């Protein structure tokens, strides 16, 4: 029935405007309320605002109300979120959603919004950092561990395989941590028999699409 | 008008 | 300005267990609580609304109850697909506010971590900024402790930990601890130790190297 689909950029610079779009379908867009919800990398879910499909009127989060503008477009059956003067704090996954409400009986008042359908959400990162490829450094010493250090790159993500993907057993690629410099950094390790060391070859394949850089690094003793 | 829209939606 | 406190932040369970998740509110919200399932790289899904009304297309396993300030989500006979993060949400009054979530994870036998320390490469030394990596591999539960020692002295700050999600095969966790130092700072000290503590360990493990 109802199907949502968020759209928008991946990168926004601080102080600029964040614009994401949501396409609804499989229902009368004018007969329901639609809005935006977001979740920050570690912080919880945060409702931004919801509006009526017909009038475009609605309600915003008081904490974001001054910077928020949720518009509608009946043609595309589409709503848009214009968040002005963003900072790193506005880095989040942005979901589109339908806002149902109920009579808070017996009064002629209404409940607030609960959400029966969400979109997959679009990720958006706010940063002034420039595009930069990672530096790859090897991590070396019956069982033995080894890996690669992929650091000082922007933006997310980097991909890391071992022996062109032919080595996956015991592999662990850690989530990227945002260093104080605005650049990201992670490590990828893999457990291997210490007996095969010195003979077996281990190469981590680091690929950073948003900056072309494709690096193969052989991890030795 | 907001509350008015709200109730119009439900009917 | 209603605050919503969800608990626990995470709970471990086995398939078939009945799991419960509490949701408390700073003030009364009548029956206006919703529950949501969120799996990684998946659209959030409405489980329950009106505190106890099961949403369409949701299995009977999920059940909600409570009113006023105390609420509870119950999943009878936990399924494999149920392993995910769960959020509560009030909507009696504007603005809607969510709980910080409960991560349902797979219960598992205790497993001590395998510790490994990694000295910096000569290449990174030429960078001017070196990284000392300590690895805690395949352990359960998640709770662990890592301390950095330079020439016997505790090194606080300038450390960053990262933790993987529960491994698909053995349901264990792995952890990386990275100590970033100035090269001059690095070349001025000799021994770098990584002290690890975990309930699977009968004693604190220390992996170290001499520059």
């Amino acid at each position: 029935q109802v199907q949502l689909q968020e759209s928008g950029p991946g990168l926004v610079k601080p102080s600029e405007t964040l614009s994401v779009t949501c396409a609804v379908s499989g229902v009368s867009f004018s007969s329901f309320w639609w809005g935006w919800i977001r979740q920050s990398p570690g912080k919880g879910l945060e409702w931004i605002g919801t509006i009526y499909g017909s009038s475009g009127r609605g309600e915003y989060n008081p904490s974001l109300k001054s910077r928020t503008t949720i518009s509608r477009d009946t043609s595309k059956s589409q709503i848009s979120l214009e968040l002005t003067s963003v900072t790193a704090a506005d880095t989040a996954i942005y979901y589109c959603s339908r806002g149902l409400f109920q009579p808070n009986g017996f009064s002629f008042t209404l409940t607030s919004y609960w959400f029966d359908v969400w979109g997959p959400g679009v990720p958006v990162t706010v940063s002034s950092a420039s595009t930069k490829g990672p530096s790859v450094f090897p991590l070396a010493p019956s069982t033995a561990a080894l890996g690669c250090l992929v650091k000082d790159y922007f933006p997310e993500p980097v991909t890391v395989s071992w022996n062109s993907g032919s080595l996956t057993s015991g592999v662990h690629t850690f989530p990227a941590v945002l260093q104080s410099s605005g650049l990201y950094s992670l490590s990828s390790v893999v457990t291997v028999p210490s007996s095969s060391l010195g003979t077996q070859t281990y190469v981590c394949n680091v690929n950073h699409k948003p900056s072309n850089t494709k690096v193969d690094k052989r991890v030795e003793i | 008008l907001l509350e008015l829209d709200k109730w119009a939606s439900l009917w | 300005d209603i605050q919503v406190t969800q608990s626990p932040s995470s709970l471990s369970a086995s398939v078939g267990d009945t799991v419960t998740i509490s949701c408390r509110t700073s003030q009364s919200i009548s029956t206006w609580l919703a529950w949501y399932q969120v799996k990684p790289g998946k659209a959030p899904k409405l489980l329950i609304y009106t505190a106890s009304s099961l949403a369409s297309g949701v299995p009977s396993r999920f059940s909600g109850s409570g009113s006023g300030t105390d609420f509870t989500l119950t999943i009878s006979s936990l399924q494999s697909e149920d392993f995910a993060t769960y959020y509560c949400q009030q909507y009696i009054s504007l603005p809607p506010t969510f709980g910080l979530g409960t991560k349902v994870e797979i219960k598992r036998a205790v497993a001590a971590p395998s510790v490994f320390i990694f000295p910096p490469s000569e290449d990174q030394v030429k960078s001017g900024t070196v990284s000392v990596v300590c690895l805690l591999n395949n352990f359960y539960p998640r709770e662990a402790s890592v301390k950095w020692k330079v020439d016997g002295v505790l090194k606080t700050g300038n450390s960053q930990e990262s933790v993987t999600e529960q491994d698909s095969k053995d349901n264990t966790y792995s952890l990386s601890s990275t100590l970033t130092l100035s090269n001059t700072d690095y070349q001025s000290h000799n021994v770098y130790a990584c002290e690890v503590t975990h309930q699977g360990l009968s004693s604190p493990v220390t992996k170290s190297f001499n520059r």
